[PDB]
C-alpha cells in the first residue's frame, strides 16, 4: 500500500504544469509524462491522487484520473495485478463520491478497465453494480446506474454471449424496476440499459416482453428529455422485433410519436422521426397509417425545412453531419411515396402549389426537396404536371442562392426519365445546357449537385447525347483541371458514363483530342502506391470501351500497368500470407480496378489485344485472381475471362480444362455478382468452345436450372443464366434438351424482358436447337415461347425462319382448330404478332 | 455503389 513522499511530491508537480497555458510547456511536460509509464508502481500514485488525496484540488486530481484512463486504453496489456485490483478497489469504494466531478472521473475508469479487459477479468462488477443499485444513498445508485449504462452500452452481445455467464436473467428485472424510480435521471439510465438488448431479442428480456411495453407505456409522457427520448428509442426499436405486441397498441403508438415529432427537444423529434422510416418498411404500414396521413405529411414537410443553423454551417469540407431531422423526414416521405404511390398525391400536392412558389427561399428549398422525394414512389401521377414544373424547376437553376440551384439539379435529376421520353429541343435541350454552366458554378456544392444529375441525365439521355458532345467535354474537361477532390469522384462518374452511353459515337479524334491529355496528366503523375488511382482506371474502363480503336495509340502502355498492379498485388499477398510481421496485407482495390480496365480494354480492342496478351502473364494472375478470399476480385476476374474469351479464345483455350472447375464451384447465388459473371463467363466460353463443352455440361448445368427457378433471384442475374443455358444448348443440344421442361418457364419470363441483342440472338438460337431435338419439353408450356419469339422486334433472317418453322411445325402436327383454342389465351398483341410476322 | 449527390439517404 505505497505512496512514496519522494514520487508523489514529483508527480503533483508534474500534473501542475500539464494544466498551463502555453504549448510549450504543455507537450514537453505530457512527454515527460507519459515516459514514466515504464515504472510499475507510477499508475498507482494516479489512482492514488485521485481518490485519496483530499488535500489536493478536485482539477488536478479529476485529471491525474484521466491520465490513468489513458493509460489504460493504450498501455493495459503491460498493467501489473496488484496495482489493477487496487485501483478496482479504490473505485468501486468511490464510485459515488459527493463532487460529481470525482464521481464523473471514477466513473470513466470503471467503463474502460471494465472495457480493456473484456469481462472475465472483473467478475466482481456486475454483481457489485447491481448490489450498489439498491444503495439507500442516491450518488452512489447513480455512479452505479451510469457504468452500467456505458458498460451495456460497450458490451451487448459479450453479455449476452456465454463468455461470464448469462447475467442478463437477473438484469433485465432489475433494471426494469428502476424505471418506477423517482428520479429521473436513474430512470432514464435503466431505459438506455434495457434498450440495448431489445434488437438482438435477449431471451431474459423476451420473456418480461409485457411488463417492459406496460413499463414504457407509463413512462411515455415523462417530462425528461433524455427519458421521452430513450421512450422513443424503445417503441421504434420494438417496431422490428416484436411487432405482435405493439399491434393491438398502434394507433396510440403512431398518435404519441406524431406528439413526439414535432417535441420541444431536437433529439426528442429525430428519434421520434425514425419511427415513420422503421414503420415504412414493415408490410403492415400501408394500411395502419392510411387514416394518419393528412396530419403526418405536414409534419414531415415541416421538417424538411433546412434548420437555421444548417444555412451557416453551408453556405475545411463543408458539410452538415450525416443524420438530421431533415434528412429522416425526407427519407421517410420517399419511403411512404413507394408504399401509397399516387394514393398519396392528393395528401401532398396541396402542399407543393404553396411551397414552390413560396417567395422566402428556405421555403422554397424544402418545396423542390419534396418534389424530388416523392418523385419515385409518385411517378405515374406525377408525369401530368410535369409539362409545368421541369420549365419552372430549368428557371430556378439560376436562382440566386446556392442551395436552391443545389436541390433542383437534384430534383431535375429525378424526373430525368420522363424528360428523355419528350422531343428533346423543349425539356432535354434547356435542361442540358443549364446542367453544364451549373458543373461550372462557382459554388462546391452546386458542382457536386449538377455533375450528379448531368451524370444521372446521360444514363437516361444516351445516344440523344451524340450532337452535343463537342459541348459536353469541352465544360467537363475544364471541370476536369478546376475541380477540387471530393468533386472530382463525381467528375470520372459523369465521364464514364458519358462514354458508357454513346459508345462508339465517342471515338472520333476531336474528341480523343479532348478527352484524353487530361486523364493522361492524371495517369503519369499518380504512384502505384495511390488510392488516386481507383476512380481514374474506373473512369478509363469505360472510355477504353467507348474509344475502341481510338485506343491503340494508349493501349500499350495501360495494359503494361494493369498486369503490373495485378502482380504487384498478388506477390504482396503471399509475403504477407507466409510473413505477416514483416510485410503489410496489400488493398486488393487496386487489383479490381486494374482487372477492370484490362476488361474494357479487351472490349474495346476486340482481337487487337490478342499480342498484349500473347507477350504477357495474364492468364496465369487471372487464375489466381479467381480463388482470391474477396469476392469483388473474382467478381473482375470472371468478367476479364468473358472477355478475352470473346476477344483472343486461342490464348484462353489450353486454359479451359483448369478454369472449368473453378467457375463451377462460383454458381453460388449468395454471391450475386460473383455467380452473375461466372454464369456469363461459362456462356461465352461455350460459344468458343463448340461441341467440346460436353464434358462441363453435367458440373454445371443442373446449378444454372436450380438457380434459374430459384424465388427471390436478382433479374440480371436471372438474365445471365438464362443467357448461358441457352449458349450451352446452342452447342451441346443432346446433353441440354432433356432439361427443357425444367427451364423453359423462368427462361421465357426472364428473357421476354431484354432488348433485341448479340446475346438474345445467342440464347435464341439454343432454345430453338433444343425445341428440334425435344419437342416435348415446350410442348406443356408453349405459350411461354410464343411470348418470348413475340419478344423480338427485328430477328435476323435466319432466326425469324427458325421461329417460324417452329410455330408452322407445332400448328400442323396439333391441328387447324387446336391452334385456335390454343390461341384463345393469347393477348391481342401477341395473338397479332404471330399472324403478321409468322402467318399464326 | 455512392458516388452521386444525394440530400438524405433511405439507407443510414
Amino acid at each position: 500500500w505505497k505512496p512514496d513522499e519522494q514520487g508523489l511530491q514529483q508527480i503533483l508537480q508534474l500534473l501542475k504544469e500539464s494544466q498551463s497555458p502555453d504549448t510549450t510547456i504543455q507537450r514537453t511536460v505530457q512527454q515527460k509524462l507519459e515516459q514514466l509509464n515504464q515504472y510499475p508502481d507510477f499508475n498507482n500514485y494516479l489512482i492514488f491522487v485521485l481518490t485519496k488525496l483530499k488535500s489536493e484540488d478536485e482539477p488536478t486530481r479529476s485529471l491525474s484520473g484521466l491520465i490513468l484512463k489513458n493509460n489504460v486504453k493504450a498501455h493495459f496489456q503491460n498493467f501489473p495485478n496488484g496495482v489493477t485490483d487496487f485501483i478496482k478497489s479504490e473505485c468501486l469504494n468511490n464510485i459515488g463520491d459527493s463532487s460529481p466531478l470525482i464521481r464523473a472521473t471514477v466513473g470513466i475508469l470503471i467503463t474502460t478497465i471494465a472495457s480493456k479487459g473484456e469481462l472475465q477479468n472483473w467478475p466482481d462488477l456486475l454483481p457489485k453494480l447491481c448490489s450498489l443499485l439498491d444503495s439507500e444513498d442516491y450518488n452512489t445508485c447513480e455512479g452505479a446506474f451510469g457504468a452500467l449504462q456505458k458498460i451495456c452500452e460497450d458490451s451487448a452481445e459479450i453479455l449476452d454471449s456465454d463468455v461470464l455467464d448469462r447475467p442478463l436473467n437477473i438484469m433485465i428485472p432489475k433494471f426494469l424496476q428502476f424505471f418506477k424510480h423517482s428520479s429521473p435521471k436513474i430512470r432514464s439510465h435503466a431505459v438506455a440499459c434495457v434498450n440495448q438488448f431489445i434488437i438482438s431479442r435477449t431471451q431474459a428480456l423476451m420473456l418480461h416482453i409485457d411488463s417492459f411495453i406496460e413499463n414504457l407505456f407509463a413512462l411515455a409522457g415523462d417530462e425528461e428529455p433524455e427519458v421521452r427520448k430513450n421512450v422513443c428509442r424503445a417503441l421504434v426499436m420494438l417496431l422490428e422485433v416484436r411487432m405482435d405486441r405493439l399491434l393491438p397498441h398502434m394507433h396510440n403508438i403512431v398518435e404519441y410519436m406524431l406528439q413526439r415529432t414535432q417535441d420541444q427537444d431536437e433529439n426528442v423529434a429525430l428519434e421520434a422521426c425514425e419511427f415513420w422510416l422503421t414503420l415504412a418498411e414493415q408490410p403492415i404500414c400501408k394500411d395502419v397509417l392510411v387514416r394518419h396521413l393528412p396530419k403526418l405529411i405536414p409534419v414531415l414537410v415541416n421538417g424538411m425545412k433546412y434548420s437555421d443553423i444548417d444555412i451557416i454551417l453551408l453556405k475545411d469540407d463543408d458539410t452538415i453531419s450525416d443524420w438530421n431531422l431533415r434528412k429522416c423526414s425526407a427519407a421517410a416521405l420517399d419511403v411512404l411515396a413507394n408504399v401509397y404511390r399516387d394514393e398519396l398525391l392528393p395528401h401532398i400536392l396541396p402542399l407543393l402549389k404553396e411551397l414552390l412558389f413560396h417567395h422566402e427561399w428556405v421555403v422554397k428549398e424544402s418545396g423542390i426537396l419534396v418534389l424530388g422525394a416523392i418523385a419515385e414512389g409518385c411517378m405515374q401521377g406525377m408525369i401530368p404536371y410535369l409539362p409545368e414544373l421541369i420549365p419552372h424547376l430549368i428557371q430556378c437553376l439560376s436562382d440566386k442562392k446556392a442551395l436552391v440551384r443545389s436541390i433542383t439539379c437534384w430534383t431535375l435529376s429525378r424526373y430525368a426519365h420522363w424528360v428523355v421520353s419528350q422531343p428533346p429541343d423543349t425539356y432535354l435541350k434547356p435542361l442540358m445546357t443549364e446542367l453544364l454552366k451549373r458543373i461550372l458554378d462557382s459554388n462546391k456544392r452546386v458542382q457536386e449537385a449538377a455533375c450528379s444529375a448531368f451524370a444521372t441525365l446521360e444514363e437516361e439521355a444516351c445516344t440523344e447525347l451524340v450532337p452535343y458532345l463537342a459541348y459536353i467535354l469541352d465544360t467537363l474537361v475544364f471541370a476536369f483541371s478546376k475541380y477540387q477532390h471530393k468533386n472530382l469522384l463525381i467528375l470520372y462518374d459523369a465521364i464514364g458514363t458519358l462514354a458508357d452511353s454513346v459508345g462508339h459515337h465517342l471515338n472520333k479524334p476531336e474528341y480523343i483530342q479532348m478527352l484524353m491529355p487530361p486523364l493522361i496528366q492524371k495517369w503519369n503523375m499518380l504512384k502505384d502506391e495511390d488510392k488516386d488511382l481507383f476512380p481514374l482506371l474506373e473512369c478509363l474502363s469505360s472510355v477504353a470501351t467507348a474509344l475502341q480503336s481510338g485506343f491503340l495509340p494508349y493501349c500499350e502502355p495501360v495494359y503494361q500497368r494493369c498486369v503490373n498492379l495485378v502482380q504487384k498485388t498478388l506477390a504482396q499477398a503471399m509475403l504477407n500470407n507466409a510473413q505477416p510481421d514483416q510485410y503489410e496485407a496489400p488493398d486488393k482495390d487496386f487489383m479490381i480496378v486494374a482487372l477492370d480496365l484490362l476488361s474494357g480494354l479487351a472490349e474495346g480492342l476486340g482481337g487487337n489485344i490478342e499480342q498484349l496478351v500473347a507477350r504477357s502473364n495474364i492468364l496465369t494472375l487471372m487464375y489466381q485472381c479467381m480463388q482470391d478470399k474477396m469476392p469483388e476480385v473474382r467478381q473482375s476476374s470472371f468478367a476479364l475471362l468473358g472477355d478475352l474469351t470473346k476477344a483472343c479464345f486461342q490464348h484462353v483455350k489450353p486454359c479451359i480444362a483448369d478454369f472449368m472447375p473453378i467457375l463451377g464451384t462460383n454458381l453460388n447465388p449468395e454471391f450475386i455478382s460473383v455467380c452473375n459473371n461466372a454464369t456469363w463467363a461459362i456462356g461465352e466460353i461455350s460459344i468458343q468452345m463448340g461441341i467440346e463443352m460436353q464434358p462441363y455440361i453435367p458440373m454445371v448445368l443442373h446449378q444454372l436450372v436450380e438457380i434459374i427457378n430459384r424465388p427471390n433471384t436478382p433479374k440480371t442475374l436471372l438474365e445471365n443464366t438464362a443467357i448461358t443455358i441457352g449458349r450451352l444448348g446452342y452447342v451441346c443440344p443432346q446433353e441440354v434438351a432433356p432439361m427443357l421442361q425444367q427451364f423453359i418457364r423462368p427462361w421465357c419470363t426472364s428473357l421476354r424482358n431484354i432488348r433485341d441483342n448479340e446475346e438474345k440472338d445467342s440464347a435464341f438460337r439454343g432454345i430453338c436447337t433444343m425445341i428440334s431435338v425435344n419437342p416435348s419439353g415446350v410442348i406443356q408450356d408453349f405459350i411461354f415461347f410464343c411470348d418470348a419469339v413475340a419478344s423480338w422486334i427485328n430477328p435476323k433472317d435466319d432466326l425469324r425462319d427458325m421461329f417460324c418453322k417452329i410455330l408452322h411445325g407445332f400448328k400442323n402436327q396439333v391441328g387447324d382448330e387446336n391452334w385456335r383454342r390454343f390461341s384463345d389465351q393469347f393477348p391481342l398483341p401477341l395473338k397479332e404478332r404471330l399472324a403478321a410476322f409468322y402467318g399464326v | 455503389p455512392r458516388v452521386r449527390y444525394n440530400p438524405y439517404t433511405t439507407r443510414p
